[PDB]
């Protein structure tokens, strides 16, 4: 299962 | 920008036996950036319905892809892989050698 | 014994050719099990190994939502990094990310990983402590401040030590027949004359899984590292891998050469020689 938090760089 | 030329290997899935169905593989790896054009050739002609793996990369960030098709090797038919990449002036053709 | 799960993300800009493409692939060891491609006719998370197919609709929808959100965040990240490097709007650029967990033979977490690159160069990576970042340059320091303000490291640590290990153990159980089965290499030595006085001895290893293997040539019991031509391990296309190692030997001196093979699937390591 992938990590669920996507954070803009 | 730092660009890496592809390594190319052309080989069969199973040991080659003339007249017996097998899979012809063209493995391209160690390249960057990811865009690449790969064709499998039979007597210099592009084969249709060639499939390929999903884009992935190695621990050093370089990309790799497997292109493959069903083929029946013979003594006379010549097989090859034609690759073009931003790092290449012209497409590179690598012949299938059943001892490699 | 030892197992790992990794996700590999590639986000690629292509000015004048539409919006950036985002592709995510998931692996357990050397087996891919999922894909997501923002360029697909209908972008959705797709199964790529039979043991993942049993996952319910909620699993597939959860993955798809995560990867759709990443498709949008990576589009902003590509715009940001272009700016951090004072790059022109003309060039195509790539962000890559690889993350996941490693388990020991006991099934316990050995270590976690999270690394990102820009145009194939290390950009930002989570340290082994799962608490701090290693930023490659002043551009990556901006990302680092952003990631610290969002508490990324704390959230990633909870994932790497929690859900990552849990799901990896679930996949290992569901795919135990393949994932926990090591296929030994089928080996042989071929001989190819190159001159009147020299011949190539090629040591082959075929049909093995996982990809990790050691193939070496020794002459009178000493390693021939500099003299060995070693091809990159290559996929057969049926889950297995292939490799060969070759040495150019003086004719008549063949029996002084031995090929050594180490792989997890083998009851005991192999010692081979050319059998005329």
């Amino acid at each position: 299962l992938p990590f669920d938090i996507a954070t803009i760089m | 920008m730092i660009q890496r030329t592809p390594k190319i290997q052309v080989y069969s899935r199973h040991p080659a036996e003339n007249g017996k169905s097998n899979f012809l593989n063209c493995y391209v790896s160690g390249f960057h950036p990811s865009d690449i054009e790969v064709d499998l050739l039979k007597n210099g002609e592009r084969i249709e319905k060639v499939e390929h793996s999903d884009l992935s990369f190695s621990k050093d960030w370089s990309f790799y892809l497997l292109y493959y098709t069903e083929f029946t090797p013979t003594e006379k038919d010549e097989y090859a892989c034609r690759v073009n990449h931003v790092t290449l002036s012209q497409p590179k053709i690598v012949k299938w050698d059943r001892d490699m | 014994g030892s197992h790992s799960m990794r996700y590999f993300y590639t986000a690629m800009s292509r000015p004048g050719r539409g919006e950036p493409r985002f592709i995510a692939v998931g692996y357990v060891d050397d087996t891919q099990f999922v894909r997501f491609d923002s360029d697909a006719a209908s972008p959705r998370t797709e199964p790529r190994a039979p043991w993942i197919e049993q996952e319910g609709p909620e699993y597939w929808d959860r993955n798809t939502q995560i990867f759709k959100t990443n498709t949008q965040t990576y589009r902003e990240s590509l715009r940001n990094l272009r700016g951090y490097y004072n790059q022109s709007e003309a060039g195509s650029h790539i962000i890559q990310r690889m993350y996941g967990c490693d388990l020991g033979p006991d099934g316990r977490l050995l270590r976690g990983h999270d690394q990102s690159a820009y145009d194939g160069k290390d950009y930002i990576a989570l340290n082994e402590d799962l608490s701090s970042w290693t930023a490659a340059d002043t551009a990556a320091q901006i990302t680092q401040r952003k990631w610290e303000a969002a508490r990324v490291a704390e959230q990633l640590r909870a994932y790497l030590e929690g859900l990552c290990v849990e799901w990896l153990r679930r996949y290992l159980e569901n795919g135990k027949e393949t994932l926990q089965r090591a296929d030994p290499p089928k080996t042989h030595v071929t001989h190819h004359p190159v001159s009147d006085h020299e011949a190539t001895l090629r040591c082959w290893a075929l049909g093995f899984y996982p990809a990790e293997i050691t193939l070496t040539w020794q002459r009178d019991g000493e390693d021939q590292t500099q003299d060995t031509e070693l091809v990159e391990t290559r996929p057969a296309g049926d889950r297995t891998f292939q490799k060969w190692a070759a040495v150019v030997v003086p004719s008549g001196e063949e029996q002084r050469y031995t090929c050594h093979v180490q792989h997890e699937g083998l009851p005991k390591p192999l010692t081979l020689r050319w059998e005329p």
